[PDB]
């Protein structure tokens, strides 16, 4: 956690359905905006931490 | 040398290449395109 991993998100179409449904997660909920409704915005970059 | 300090990448691509022969390029950089 003190070392913890960041990957950059660029430059790709993001699937984020498949994200939602898997449902092997146990923490999921959203800030900032829905969750169903991220699917549809476009973004610079993501970052991945 | 020329590619070395690679430090803080924002985007990076790979394609396929190109080429008594002349190559003509236009490079222009507009509304951040």
């Amino acid at each position: 956690v003190y070392a913890w991993n960041r990957k950059r998100i660029s430059n790709c179409v993001a699937d984020y359905s498949v994200l939602y449904n898997s449902a092997s997660f146990s923490t999921f909920k959203c800030y900032g905006v829905s969750p169903t409704k991220l699917n549809d915005l476009c973004f610079t970059n993501v970052y991945a931490d | 040398g020329v590619y070395s300090s690679a430090n803080n990448c924002t985007f990076e691509y790979v394609s396929q290449p190109f080429l008594k022969n002349l190559r003509e390029f236009v490079f222009k950089n507009i509304d951040g395109y």
